[PDB]
RNA sequence: CUUUAAAUCCUUUAACGAGGAUCCAUUGGAGGGCAAGUCUGGUGCCAGCAGCCGCGGUAAUUCCAGCUCCAAUAGCGUAUAUUAAAGUUGCUGCAGUUAAAAAGCUCGUAGUUGGAUCUUGGGAGCGGCCG
């Protein structure tokens, strides 16, 4: 009898076919285009997309104008819109089945940071994110898997406590300046 | 087939047997499209128009194509009713 | 260098008095010249060999071995075909299989799953096909499901154009020839299945011969 | 299914249970004699003591004499055999040593050209055999 | 500093702290199943590899070593118990002439399953035959 959590849940499923050519090709292409550390992240994205798809199918397989169906569909569609995948003109339940994994990855913090025009390369964006360099709406962000929302899109830039956004320099510039000053005297 | 608007997505409509009301597939070479010409009542002459029939391969293979053609021609008004 | 047709259908398709092969399928005209498909279906036709089984027969002169090739060709828009050819040399066997697969292609039709919105994406019904001791059935799937099957039938279906489908096989799937023929027979009956959508009476368009006899009587003697 | 009556469930269940019981894998997994005859007794591993080293021949046209160990168990005193997997690892095993024995992996079935051997050696003298092969560790002396 | 019964842990901030950034990432494989060498050197039905087929007989792509290579990558291999694959336990949904399998035949108590036929139309109306 201890006050604990006991709640755990996986987030990925390993493909049943171990050695496939097309599957590896698509996974490698996605990792290369969007800068992923390993196949676990594309697997977790596939798992959550499959969960969303099966939930949509379960909601769709019932009759029209069912209050539970309408409530759950409206909630899920609003969640998808505020995440930033669907548009304002596509608010129908059957449009859920026509989503792509690239649509989910393009809302990643890493790729959005790379795209908005403050990092040279996507790997550069990821390494900038991981080393705590920029913030999201007056809050410092650290993890590139941050699912960026819709309203929280125009208020992300460099941080105040960063050498790039205006602040005290880092660890190498001060050391080089000290070395130069010591050499000068 | 239909859609939101109402247009057709089937790239071709297949044929259909005039006797057994069964459609004709693409790789069904036994199907026959028969043309029967009518005769003007005034004197008896060829005019230029015709009547088209279609029989699936199964009917001919089983051997009831001639009876079906006879029935179709009788119904259309070619074969005499008393016969 | 220009293609010389043999039958009068070749004359019609070469002289450009025909517009498409859809009515060729509609009238169920057999195809004997493999270049008609090339004329109609251009660079969008892709072929891929499946497997090579060296068949070996024994005689008084010792064992005799030759190769039989399986290949599937078809554009990714609704036309799919299979070809089988056996020859002494493997390369000539591949060419013959390609020619035979090009000669025999059956168009397929696709439907929707409940919500009839957009372009067709799945098999309209629960088609079936059996040859030898292999039975393959195709079940419609919602959008984005994919092609869940063995690699060879998945390749064949995605070559045909049916992106969403469910499959179920029974028997000796190890024999690639019988399994491929069964999954081709199952996909070749998607049109030959009377659906209440097609209950309308069909108007009999005149046969191409009956309309172009005035040209075929003077082209070839 | 043959009997399809709306009130025929007991007969169907009895026939199904009989046909399931008279099977092979279900019968093996649901009878006490199979586990009683198992040298381990349903355990994944079991320690033993070496009695003498023995060599065995081949079965298919694969002539190569292979060396095993005649090991006597500890829990029940059963005397079994054990194959030494890797190359030239028989020298690492001396007489009367603590050896951990595990099955080969085919569920108590002879494998390959080695007749009558269903086990293998994984640990000797509380030291892993893989470490003794790669030289990462060393057998105490 | 802060937290805390007092402390450790997390966060915050000073002062240091990286170029082969030696502040150096392993586990099983490279014949097919199953993604990856007719590479090089060594023993030659021996030593061994091998879940299966099989690889070794003086040119071994399969054994022993080096380079290269593929898979997951703070993780990977092995034994066991078990689930889907098993439409090889089949209620959905398996088979019984020749591959495993219809009692030698009939009667028969339980159990199971049982033919047809008993109810119908109009009145008024919301409305463009029928909502």
């Amino acid at each position: 009898p201890v006050a604990r959590s006991w709640v755990c849940r996986k987030t990925y499923v390993t493909p049943r076919r171990p050695f496939e050519k097309s599957r590896l090709d698509q996974e490698l292409k996605l990792i290369g285009e969007y800068g992923l550390r390993n196949k676990r992240e594309v697997w977790r994205v596939k798992f959550t997309l499959a969960k969303i798809r099966k939930a949509a199918r379960e909601l769709l397989t019932l009759d029209e104008k069912d209050p539970r169906r309408l409530f759950e569909g409206n909630a899920l569609l609003r969640r998808l819109v505020r995440i930033g995948v669907l548009d304002e003109g596509k608010m129908k339940l059957d449009y859920i089945l026509g989503l792509k994994i690239e649509d989910f990855l393009e809302r990643r913090l890493q790729t959005q940071v790379f795209k908005l025009g403050l990092a040279k390369s996507i790997h550069h964006a990821r390494v900038l994110i991981r080393q705590r360099h920029i913030r999201v709406r007056k809050q410092v962000v650290n993890i590139p898997s941050f699912i960026v929302r819709l309203d929280s899109q125009k208020h992300i830039d460099f941080s105040l406590r960063s050498p790039y956004g205006g602040g005290r320099p880092g660890r190498v510039k001060r050391k080089n300046a000290k070395k130069g000053q010591g050499g000068a005297g | 087939m239909q859609n939101d608007a109402g247009e057709f997505v089937d790239l071709y409509v297949p044929r259909k047997c005039s006797a057994s009301n069964r459609i004709i597939g693409a790789k069904d070479h036994a199907s026959i499209q028969m043309n029967v010409a009518e005769v003007d009542k005034v004197t008896g002459r060829f005019n230029g128009q015709f009547k088209t029939y279609a029989i699936c391969g199964a009917i001919r293979r089983m051997g009831e194509s001639d009876d079906s053609i006879l029935r179709l021609a009788k119904a259309d008004g070619i074969v005499s009713k008393n016969f | 260098k220009e293609w010389l047709p043999v039958t009068k259908l070749g004359r019609l398709v070469k002289d450009m008095k025909i517009k498409s092969l859809e009515e060729i399928y509609l009238f169920s005209l057999p195809i004997k010249e493999s270049e008609i498909i090339d004329f109609f279906l251009g660079a969008s036709l892709k072929d891929e060999v499946l497997k090579i089984m060296p068949v070996q027969k024994q005689t008084r002169a010792g064992q005799r071995t030759r190769f039989k090739a399986f290949v599937a060709i078809g554009d990714y828009n609704g036309h799919v075909g299979l070809g089988v050819k056996c020859s002494k040399e493997v390369a000539t066997a591949i060419r013959g299989a390609i020619i035979l697969a090009k000669l025999s292609i059956v168009p397929v039709r696709r439907g929707y799953w409940g919500n009839k919105i957009g372009k067709p994406h799945t098999v309209p019904c629960k088609v079936t096909g059996r040859c030898g001791s292999v039975l393959v059935r195709l079940i419609p799937a919602p959008r984005g499901t994919g092609i869940v099957s063995a690699p060879v039938p998945k390749k064949l279906l995605m070559m045909a154009g049916i992106d969403d489908c469910y499959t179920s096989a029974r028997g000796c799937t190890a024999t690639l020839g019988n399994f491929a023929k069964a999954t081709f027979d199952a996909i070749s009956k998607t049109y030959s299945y009377l659906t209440p959508d097609l209950w309308k009476e069909t108007v009999f368009t005149k046969s191409p011969y009956q309309e172009f006899t005035d040209h075929l009587v003077k082209t070839h003697t | 299914g043959k009997c399809r009556g709306l009130r025929t469930a007991r007969k169907l269940r009895s026939h199904r249970r009989d046909q399931k019981w008279h099977d092979k894998q279900y019968k093996k997994a649901h009878l006490g004699t199979a586990l009683k005859a198992n040298p381990f007794g349903g355990a994944s591993h079991a320690k033993g003591i070496v009695l003498e080293k023995v060599g065995v021949e081949a079965k298919q046209p694969n002539s190569a004499i292979r060396k095993c160990v005649r090991v006597q168990l500890i829990k029940n005193g059963k005397k079994i055999t054990a194959f030494v997997p890797n190359d030239g690892c028989l020298n690492f095993i001396e007489e009367n040593d603590e050896v951990l024995v595990a099955g080969f992996g085919r569920k108590g079935h002879a494998v390959g050209d080695i007749p009558g051997v269903r086990f293998k050696v994984v640990k000797v003298a509380n030291v892993s055999l893989l470490a003794l092969y790669k030289g990462k560790k060393e057998r105490p002396r």
